[PDB]
């Protein structure tokens, strides 16, 4: 199991470098890139021991990987637009055991980042449909992606649905994650909202409560 | 460097039945020791890749027997039998062959189920945010299917365009259905100028359309 430390904001023309630690093994590793909407492309292999280290024909002057031993590492430089995108890095044993990391958002822009405001969808059940009632958190006016979205600090999961984030014309991202909830359960049980937007240090905890 | 093809789109199948993915592609497919190095991997929505089949027809970790992997020559196929709502996705094949590895275009599986009317919810806009200058309301419509629906915002009867935008889910893992948010941005000033807030939806699930309101405080 491993994860990288992500969530990468620079300028066009500068460069970055992504970690990615290993929790239970290090032999064989692999990077790929994918574009927020689209297919998987692959960087290059390194093997852990010796820096032998094969790329791609459009990662040649781009990417350049190393490892310390119990960690993997991926610089890249001349960002532009066009490399705004997922990167993984995976460790395939050549049989079947083929672990992916969590993956790392490069996010490439001048724009600066901000923080998000979070409002209350607040349910009404008087207003609301019969059997269930939809309740929500608005997440507004954040740069640059991700933000992430639990309920109840991970507990509540069922029929939560947190939509993808659109870029509005301000150039301001924003997403909505609602759930719906049996109106009986509405006043006594409690809905919290946790939002957490690392690149701006944000974490919120909103309380969603039907309307007094 | 190898093309890799995989020239498929939805088609939706039903669960229980089966399907196959393509995979076309220029070069031999079998280096000099025996094995051929074409590769199955799934991408489940929102999340990393996994590996299905390794060697064009044998099973990784975890993979059930449902899946089987061959093909003829350059034309490699991935069939899976007993279809769960679950396997919503994107199947890639890669290949570890000629050293520039090459992915395809991936495909999309979406899996076919009964129709289901969209439940629909309206939010207006929190006190909190109208402390500041905008105003934003939401409607929601809560797991349909098919894909295909519509919906019109209207302030005091007026249609409304231009200030809206829509965002949409994923088809879900278990029920196989689509969600669907619209967001309707306005200043405070011009929210305050008007009553009936409304969201009308059309889907072919309902008797008739649908219209979700509420009234400016309440």
């Amino acid at each position: 199991q491993l994860l990288q430390s992500g969530a990468e904001l620079v300028r066009s023309g500068a460069s970055v470098k992504l970690s990615c630690t290993a929790s239970g093994f290090n032999i064989e590793m692999h990077w790929m890139k994918q574009r927020p909407e689209q297919g998987l492309e692959w960087i290059g292999w390194i093997d852990p021991v010796n820096g032998d280290t094969e790329y791609a024909p459009k990662f040649q002057g781009k990417a350049t990987m190393t490892a310390d031993t119990n960690t993997a590492y991926l610089h890249l430089n001349s960002l532009t637009s066009e490399d705004t995108a997922v990167y993984y890095c995976n460790f395939y044993d050549g049989y079947l055991f083929a672990f992916w990391g969590q993956g790392t958002l490069v996010t490439v822009s001048a724009a600066s980042t901000k923080g998000p405001s979070v409002f209350p969808l607040a349910p009404s059940s008087k207003s609301t449909s019969g059997g269930t009632a939809a309740l929500g958190c608005l997440v507004k006016d954040y740069f640059p992606e991700p933000v992430t979205v639990s309920w109840n600090s991970g507990a509540l999961t069922s029929g939560v649905h947190t939509f993808p984030a659109v870029l509005q014309s301000s150039g301001l991202y924003s997403l909505s994650s609602v759930v719906t909830v049996p109106s009986s359960s509405l006043g006594t049980q409690t809905y919290i909202c946790n939002v957490n937007h690392k690149p701006s240090n944000t974490k919120v905890d909103k309380r969603v409560e039907p309307k007094s | 460097d190898i093309v890799l093809t995989q020239a498929a789109p939805s088609v939706p199948v039903t669960p229980g039945e089966s399907v196959s993915i393509s995979c076309r592609s220029s070069k031999s497919l079998l280096h000099s020791d025996g094995n051929t190095y074409l590769y199955w991997l799934l991408q489940r929505p929102g999340q990393s890749p996994q590996l299905l089949i390794y060697r064009m027809s044998n099973l990784a970790s975890g993979v059930p027997d449902r899946f089987s992997g061959s093909g003829s020559g350059t034309v490699f196929t991935l069939r899976i039998s007993r279809l769960e709502a679950e396997d919503v996705g994107i199947y890639y094949c890669m290949q570890h062959l000629e050293y520039p590895f090459t992915f395809g275009g991936g495909t999309k599986l979406e899996i076919k189920r009964t129709v289901a009317a969209p439940s629909v919810f309206i939010f207006p806009p929190s006190d909190e945010q109208l402390k500041s200058g905008t105003a934003s309301v939401v409607c929601l419509l809560n797991n349909f299917y098919p894909r295909e629906a519509k919906y019109q915002w209207k302030v005091d009867n007026a249609l409304q365009s231009g200030n809206s935008q829509e965002s949409v889910t994923e088809q879900d893992s278990k029920d196989s259905t689509y969600s669907l948010s619209s967001t309707l941005t306005l200043s405070k000033a011009d929210y305050e100028k008007h009553k009936v807030y409304a969201c009308e939806v059309t889907h072919q699930g309902l008797s008739s359309p649908v219209t979700k309101s509420f009234n400016r405080g309440e």
